[PDB]
């Protein structure tokens, strides 16, 4: 979903309902390839 | 019109994309591994 081959338009935005997996958000957080990272209900450090 | 006891000028160089990182309470690799401000900060920030 992040290193995807192709993304879609804004009026036809892709939705993926990701379920049943082990999540880790540190690397997604720690990756400097991502320019805009702002969370709105949870402070990101607690997302681990 | 104010007077202070001691002044502490801290100067460095960062990447120009990392300016928003320097605010207290922000969270990000520059603000998380090698320079950290307390939330009760009293002073000014200057970047150019």
């Amino acid at each position: 979903v992040f290193n995807a081959t192709r993304f879609a338009s804004v009026y036809a935005w892709n939705r993926k309902r990701i379920s049943n997996c082990v999540a880790d958000y540190s690397v997604l957080y720690n990756s400097a390839s991502f320019s805009t990272f702002k969370c709105y209900g949870v402070s990101p450090t607690k997302l681990n | 019109d104010l007077c202070f006891t001691n002044v502490y000028a801290d100067s460095f160089v960062i990447r120009g994309d990392e300016v928003r990182q320097i605010a207290p309470g922000q969270t990000g690799v520059i603000a998380d591994y090698n320079y950290k401000l307390p939330d009760d900060f009293t002073g000014c920030v200057i970047a150019w």
